[PDB]
């Protein structure tokens, strides 16, 4: 019922710790992603994904890097299961994508101007107050 | 057909856009000279700052909040953090509700 | 010769339809001039 | 004239002229990439559209329909990744199209030739030993669902379950000692720079004992011929001859 | 559900598609739905490749689900690519298909017939499925380019119109 | 199909900034009019607008000569039927399905030999601008057409998506007001369209100068003269106008009394010069004397 | 209006023109014989 | 004949003629430089590479044999035309270097004007720096005077700069231009120097022993600014005759030395001109312009 492995090597051993984080997290992904697409709205009923994604790999972020509280073979085996995102970690980790909400709000192809979301613009150059949800994401300014 | 370069217009461009006035694009036979137009005052007394280039601004940024510490079940907000500042329902009132609905009757 | 063939690979690539889809075109830049001119218009420029 | 004046000149300027020619916007730098989602959003995606009834869509409906002309492309995709009688799971990358319309096995299944062959040969020798000495085989019907009883949910039904071991022939650790352990991985030395070229997965390079016992293994599938003069009158040029002739000797094709 | 989109915007409603891909007609039709609703060999093209491909993943599915066993699921997929010819139907609407439906049986011959040499009996056990899934491959790569043209036309027709003018 | 280098649409509908950045789409939509498929363009109007599209094809365009999005007219800018009565036009397009689809095909093959330079008929033959079609002109730009539609959220109450409520959450027009129901057919080929009764209306409500009972009433009084003005002034205001009799410069009352020699010639100047006579900015007002 | 339907008659083919060689008849030497 | 040239895949910045007049090299966003034949069909015959900055100034040594050209990413370049391989990567620039000039007749010595806040003088064979004025900011166009000991610059702070070699103190300062200064170029005179400026006017200058203390001779009005800001560069005729100049209006200026009349503006472009090319001996005319592309205009 959890997210069964496939490597079938033995998971390094700080698992035990942050096993029952991961769990809940998928516990609440499972959920949220099973809500059945009310009279919500279309755009916004894939908002509770990526968020919810964001948040475990973000978790297992600190647990490496801003805590150094795991290893190296155990956040790897953790990355190789599915738990964290590859990529959306080795974005985080550059000098302007501390809080990048999703993957796709810097996909420039998937735009027709060639440029991000605004989502990505610094709320001080907008300076309007004005409410951003990028249909994306759903995130309100990234950064 | 023109041929133009691409950072200006775009920063000409979000100029007009958040601060209201702008390096004026007629490229005129007759020589005329730099002009803010749009809101000339404000391009005067604000410098001819664009949004783009960093310019002191004292202006008050509306309060959000800020829950960034990912391991609490329920509490990560993280870049999907709300205004604080903001309302927490949206709806018209008793006057505008009735008279809605007598305009909604009268079509 | 030129303006014949050209029409024929128009005519032809029709006849591909299975368009092996290249990239659009870069971004175009037009400079436009109204013909009604007004202060009170665009802001107080003669052009677009 | 005023110096605070050219001061922010030079503070707009240098932000100006520094923004604009930064190597972002460089000539022929590319943007970087597209890197994956997660799955979750496909699965939502095609679980909500469900099957287009509900009016709430009812523009995908369009595009639905004439996704229909590149459906036998994900067919042959499909298929032609199919997991293998060794494993158990298989992951590929899935291209698909953001309404759900479509979806596309993006990959092409690279094997190590001595590598596949071995392992093929392993099934011969466990599926012929177990047809011998199983009491008796039932066999599974066709169709294995009904008419109208809808298909299954991945999420609800597979997604959790434990995947019932697979066919694995099982290895002796002294005389398959070069082999044991990645025998039966899906692309089994995918990530080690030592014997294959890389994640792209061409060029192998084996070591000898690692050739012997792959050799072993695959011995059922294989022919011990040794050089060529027994396909004397049996070679490619013999039969275009006698086709040419119309003659057609003992063995051979007419 | 392609399928079925294409069915009901015909606005052919006295028809349905299963969930194994038969199409059946739920009254008994006259003439005039006799005629409006016969179709081509694109469709039934299409129908037959899906139903083979429904097959074979839920083989795979009855593997996972725990119902059958490695073994039970590797034969039944030899058994399905030996017997295309007796579980779909789609040698109606391309009969060029028994080059594959012939080549499928030789193939069978020769490795039942090495497979059972000693002990080994006349069983249904035996599923060594390589070859008879690298026929259907090579048979899909032919037939693709072919299916995506007539594919085209058939929505093309439907959606622009035919075109009776200068035929 | 249509192809086009860029719309052709009012300056109010193409926005505030100098800078406008805008989208195509070949073939992209059907012309409510013409039928036929055309490219579709549409640009964000300003800040916190609607984005707009081109809603008629190039064609259905040149030939009333009106902007593909706006319709209104493009030298002045009024409703089509406005502007066809001021200038007296009478625009014979035809109805019917057939009638229209093959009026449209030989419109299209004959405008196909142009210059794309100027509308097509009668829309050149019929150029000469009344002083009514100028007196009814729009002066600045009418921006509020660019703002968002009524949130039927909001109107009920429901508009929860805080301020971003994809429509202006304020009251809904009472939809018994002439100026709601326009359908775009009709506002194209200007019959019982209500914005142009309404318009015609303030426009026979506008002031004009008015005529006198007897012919020998060749006298008129033009009212508000003020002393920066000459007998010799006066004359060049009513002199190639046809003939003038006399003159009178009233300086005790700041006002002038213009004797004629052929009373079309006075109406005529009069007519012409109500209130809008402005010879040194002088607001005079022409009326027949006593 | 063009239309996306299609012909099996209409694919490519003879994709390529054949030009009368040296020695077949090419326009060089007929223009020179007599 | 308008003989425009084309194949260049982004704006062109610096167009120049060989000092023979027998080839063509052309430079801008591109990162490369192509070069021409002039005559003819106006043909290019070779490409330069290397430049991983934009292609900011091209320019030639007065023989035509290594050829100089300042780059984007912090570095100037000496090639050989003979080749058009690099023998040297002036590096040690601690900012865009924008501006380059070799010294003409004298020992082989430059001087590059950089946005670093100095300007640099250089020997081509010691990999090493010779002199550095640091005065406080981006110097935009740099020029040698033809004894090659003063050193001529110009900036955003609009006072024309000019550095002895030997004492190194700022010699010469000039002032009367309004807004930042974008072009400098001394005429074969030895003596006069004309100088671009975005704030609309050109003005004319002389560097000599003796000068009237406040040598600002001429003024010629027409040049445009814009939104752009593009560097907009003159240049003098062969024969001190004719100004030629660029600007963001799309019509090459061409005035004359003498009456200080508008001999032509020209249209015939789609973006800025941002370099117009004499011919050392024809009345042959190359724009550099942003659209792309160039023309060889004949007067
Ligand atoms: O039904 P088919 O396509 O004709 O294949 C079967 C079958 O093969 P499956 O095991 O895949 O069903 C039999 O196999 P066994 O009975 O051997 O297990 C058998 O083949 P045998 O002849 O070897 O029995 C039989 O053939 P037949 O009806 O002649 O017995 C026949 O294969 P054929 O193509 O040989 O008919
Ligand atoms: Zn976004
Ligand atoms: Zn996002
Ligand atoms: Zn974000």
């Amino acid at each position: 019922m959890p997210k069964v492995k496939r490597s079938r090597k033995a998971p390094p051993d700080g698992w035990e710790l942050i096993e029952p984080t991961l769990d809940e997290l998928d516990q609440k992904m499972r959920e949220a992603e099973t809500e059945p697409h009310e009279g919500k709205r279309k755009v916004e009923s894939l908002w509770p994904i990526f968020r919810i994604h964001h948040q475990k790999t973000r978790y297992i972020f600190d647990l490496f890097y801003k805590r150094k509280a795991i290893s190296r073979e155990l956040y790897e085996y953790c990355i190789k299961e599915g738990y964290a995102d590859k990529n959306l970690i080795a974005k985080w980790k550059k000098q302007g994508y501390e809080n990048l909400c999703c993957l796709r709000c810097i996909q420039t192809r998937d735009t027709n101007f060639g440029t991000n979301c605004i989502c990505r613009v610094p709320k001080s150059k907008l300076e309007v107050g004005r409410i951003i949800e990028c249909t994306h994401c759903g995130c309100r300014g990234c950064s | 057909p023109a041929h133009i370069n691409d950072f200006m217009f775009e920063q000409q461009r979000r100029t007009f856009a958040t601060y209201g006035y702008a390096l004026d694009p007629s490229l005129d036979n007759h020589q005329v000279s730099a002009k803010y137009i749009g809101s000339v005052e404000e391009a005067e007394k604000n410098q001819g700052l664009t949004v783009f280039e960093t310019g002191q601004k004292k202006t008050e940024k509306r309060k959000k909040f800020k829950e960034n510490d990912a391991s609490n079940i329920d509490g990560f907000l993280g870049p999907w953090a709300k205004y604080v500042d903001e309302k927490d329902v949206a709806k018209p009132s008793e006057e505008e509700q009735k008279e809605l609905d007598e305009i909604t009757a009268k079509r | 010769r030129v303006a014949l063939e050209k029409s024929v690979s128009q005519k032809v690539a029709a006849a591909m339809p299975v368009r092996a889809a290249d990239k659009l075109a870069p971004a175009q830049y037009i400079r436009y001039t109204p013909s009604q001119q007004g202060v009170a218009f665009n802001s107080g420029a003669k052009q677009r | 004239m005023s110096e605070e004046k050219l001061q922010e000149k030079a503070r707009k300027w240098q932000q100006l002229q520094a923004k604009r020619y930064a190597e972002k916007r460089k000539f022929g730098f590319v943007d970087a990439q597209k890197e994956d989602m997660p799955p979750e959003h496909v699965r939502k995606i095609i679980r909500d559209h469900g099957d287009m009834t509900n009016r709430k869509f009812r523009h995908d409906k369009r595009v639905y329909l004439g996704a229909l002309k590149y459906m036998p492309h994900a067919v042959l995709k499909l298929l032609e990744n199919m997991p293998m009688p060794w494993e158990q799971i298989r992951d590929v990358p899935v291209l698909y199209h953001i309404t759900g319309a479509i979806s596309f096995v993006n990959e092409i299944p690279w094997v190590i030739e001595p590598v596949y062959i071995s392992q093929w040969g392993s099934m011969w020798i466990m599926m012929r030993r177990e047809k011998r000495d199983r009491r008796h085989f039932k066999r599974m019907r066709f169709p294995p669902f009904d008419d109208e009883e809808p298909p299954l949910d991945y999420a609800d039904n597979i997604l959790d379950v434990e995947p019932l071991e697979a066919i694995q022939l099982e290895l002796d650790p002294e005389e398959d000692a070069p082999v044991l352990d990645w025998f039966y991985d899906h692309q089994p030395l995918r990530d080690s720079r030592k014997y294959v070229n890389g994640s792209t997965y061409q060029r192998w390079q084996f070591t000898l004992p690692m050739m012997s016992t792959l050799y072993r293994l695959a011995n059922q599938l294989l022919t011990d011929l040794v050089d060529d003069n027994y396909f004397y009158l049996f070679d490619l040029k013999a039969f275009f001859t006698s086709k040419a002739l119309n003659m057609a000797i003992p063995g051979g094709p007419k | 559900n392609m399928l079925n989109l294409l069915i009901h915007r015909k606005n052919l409603n006295y028809l349905h598609l299963d969930y194994n891909f038969n199409l059946k007609p739920v009254k008994t039709l006259t003439t005039k739905e006799r005629k409006k609703s016969r179709f081509g060999n694109a469709f039934h093209l299409c129908r037959e490749v899906l139903r083979l491909t429904k097959l074979v993943v839920d083989s795979h599915v009855q593997y996972r689900l725990g119902n059958v066993d490695a073994f039970q699921l590797a034969d039944g997929l030899q058994y399905i690519f030996a017997h295309v010819g007796q579980l779909t139907g789609m040698y109606r609407y391309k009969y060029k298909l028994m080059r594959q439906i012939r080549m499928c049986k030789d193939l069978k011959h020769l490795i039942y017939y090495r497979f059972n040499t000693g002990p080994v009996g006349k069983g249904p056990g035996c599923g060594f499925w390589a070859a008879g899934w690298r026929v259907w491959l090579f048979f899909m790569r032919g037939i693709t380019p072919l299916l995506e043209r007539w594919l085209g036309n058939l929505l093309a027709r439907q959606f622009e119109g035919r075109h009776s003018k200068g035929v | 199909w249509e192809d086009a280098d860029f719309p052709i649409l009012c300056q109010t509908c193409l926005g505030e900034n100098p800078y406008i950045r805008m989208t195509k789409e070949k073939y992209g939509k059907e012309c409510k009019i013409c039928a036929r498929p055309f490219t579709v363009f549409r640009w964000c109007p300003g800040v916190r607008m609607r984005f707009k599209k081109t809603e008629v094809c190039q064609t259905c365009s040149k030939l009333k000569n009106v902007c593909q999005t706006c319709l209104l007219d493009l030298e002045y800018g009024l409703p089509i039927q406005v502007r066809d009565a001021g200038l007296s036009f009478k625009d014979d397009m035809p109805k019917s399905d057939v009638n229209k689809e093959y009026y449209t095909q030989n419109m299209e093959r004959e405008i196909s030999n142009s210059d794309g330079t100027r509308p097509v008929g009668m829309l050149g033959k019929a150029t000469s601008t009344s002083d009514m079609l100028l007196k009814l002109a729009r002066t600045t730009p009418y921006y509020k057409r660019n703002r968002p539609h009524i949130c039927s959220f909001w109107v009920k109450g429901e508009c929860k998506r805080g301020e971003e409520c994809p429509y202006r959450h304020e009251k809904p027009t009472d939809p018994d007001d002439p100026l709601a129901d326009q359908n775009i057919k009709d506002r194209y080929y200007g019959i019982n369209d209500p914005v142009a009764d309404k318009l015609l209306k303030r426009a026979s409500t506008m002031p004009r100068l008015d005529p006198p009972e007897d012919k020998t009433i060749t006298t008129l009084y033009v009212g508000g003269l003020g002393d920066t003005i000459t007998e010799t002034d006066l004359r060049n205001h009513f002199y190639q106008f046809g003939e003038i009799r006399t003159i009178t410069v009233v300086q005790r009352q700041q006002c002038a009394f213009i004797q004629f020699a052929t009373r079309q010639a006075a109406e005529v100047a009069a007519e012409k010069s109500f209130n809008k006579l402005i010879v040194n900015g002088r607001r005079l007002n022409v009326k027949w004397g006593r | 209006q063009l239309s996306k339907q299609y012909s099996s008659r209409d694919l490519p083919s003879h994709t390529k023109i054949k030009y009368r060689q040296t020695t077949q008849d090419a326009p060089e030497e007929v223009r020179n014989r007599d | 004949p308008i003989m425009l040239l084309s194949g260049h895949e982004g704006e062109v910045y610096c167009c120049k003629f060989h000092p023979n007049g027998s080839t063509l090299a052309s430079a801008g966003f591109d990162r490369l430089i192509l070069l021409w034949n002039v005559y003819g069909d106006c043909d290019n015959y070779a490409t330069l590479k290397g430049h991983s900055g934009a292609v900011m100034e091209l320019h030639y040594n007065t023989d035509g044999s290594m050829l100089f050209s300042a780059s984007t990413d912090k570095t100037v370049a000496v090639w050989d035309s003979e080749t058009g391989e690099r023998v040297k990567r002036l590096k040690g620039h601690t900012s865009f270097v924008n501006s380059c000039y070799p010294a003409r007749r004298g020992p082989q010595l430059v001087c590059t004007g950089s946005d670093d806040g100095t300007v640099k003088l250089w020997d081509i064979r010691k990999k090493a720096a010779i002199q550095t004025f640091q005065n406080t900011y981006q110097v935009l166009a740099v020029t040698f005077n033809d004894t090659s000991d003063q050193i001529i610059s110009g900036g955003i702070d609009n006072d024309i700069k000019v550095w002895d070699l030997r004492q190194n103190k700022l010699t010469y300062t000039m002032r009367g231009h309004a807004d930042s200064v974008t072009g400098l170029s001394l005429s074969s005179e030895g003596s006069y120097l004309l100088s671009n400026a975005m704030d609309n006017t050109v003005r004319v200058w002389d560097v000599r022993p003796f000068a009237p203390k406040e040598r600002c001779v001429k003024i010629f009005q027409g040049n445009v600014h814009n939104f752009e800001k593009n560097l907009l560069r003159c240049s003098w005729s062969p024969d001190g005759s004719k100004i030629a100049a660029g600007s963001a209006d799309r019509f090459v200026y061409v005035w004359d030395t003498t009456s200080r009349r508008i001999l032509y503006k020209l249209p015939g472009h789609a973006g800025s001109i941002n370099e117009v090319a004499f011919h050392p001996d024809e009345p042959i005319i190359i724009s550099a312009s942003s659209d792309k592309r160039l023309y060889m205009g004949e007067i």
